[PDB]
């Protein structure tokens, strides 16, 4: 299902398995995709953190504070865990439910926090990401870029 | 999907 996920998207995917590597961890949990996130820093999801009011730099050292570092060098290619594979999941869930046939980062964001359980729902949640909070922001940004923040996978 | 980078 990647072929249908932006640019942004992509790329979050991508900087999440160094978030992950740069800490010593063999394994890319819902944590490193935040992480990910926020390194990405400028599609939907960012910007709809920044427009309820929460830093993403605030979010990213909360995550650093919980999860610590590793021993041991991971190489090659790093796994998902099974709470990020559910993250996926339930992007791509978040994303159908909306009316959406791509999935962006907003769509990512929302799959963290309806995982509920990993280290990002929680970072999260704490600081007022509710879900339903959340998606309300999403419509609205998307609204207000008009289709001019996130290009989709090889998109007119 | 739904394993790796880009998998």
């Amino acid at each position: 299902m990647f072929e249908r996920f932006t640019d942004r998207a992509r790329r979050v995917v991508v900087l999440a398995q160094e978030e992950a590597r740069m800490l010593n961890h063999n394994y890319i949990g819902t944590e490193h995709i935040l992480l990910g996130l926020i390194h990405e820093g400028e599609g939907v999801a960012a910007k709809s953190l920044e427009s309820l009011g929460i830093s993403l730099e605030g979010v990213r050292s909360q995550v650093e504070e919980i999860i610590g570092q590793g021993q041991q060098a991971p190489s090659g290619h790093i796994p998902f865990t099974p709470r990020a594979k559910k993250v996926l999941e339930l992007s791509l869930r978040e994303a159908l439910q909306l009316g959406h046939n791509y999935i962006g980062t907003e769509h990512i964001l929302l799959g963290l926090i309806r995982e509920g359980e990993g280290v990002a729902a929680q970072v999260l949640v704490k600081l007022g990401a509710e879900l339903t909070r959340v998606r309300q922001q999403v419509i609205q940004l998307l609204s207000g870029y008009q289709g001019k923040l996130e290009h989709h996978h090889h998109h007119h | 999907w739904x394993a790796f980078v880009l998998i």
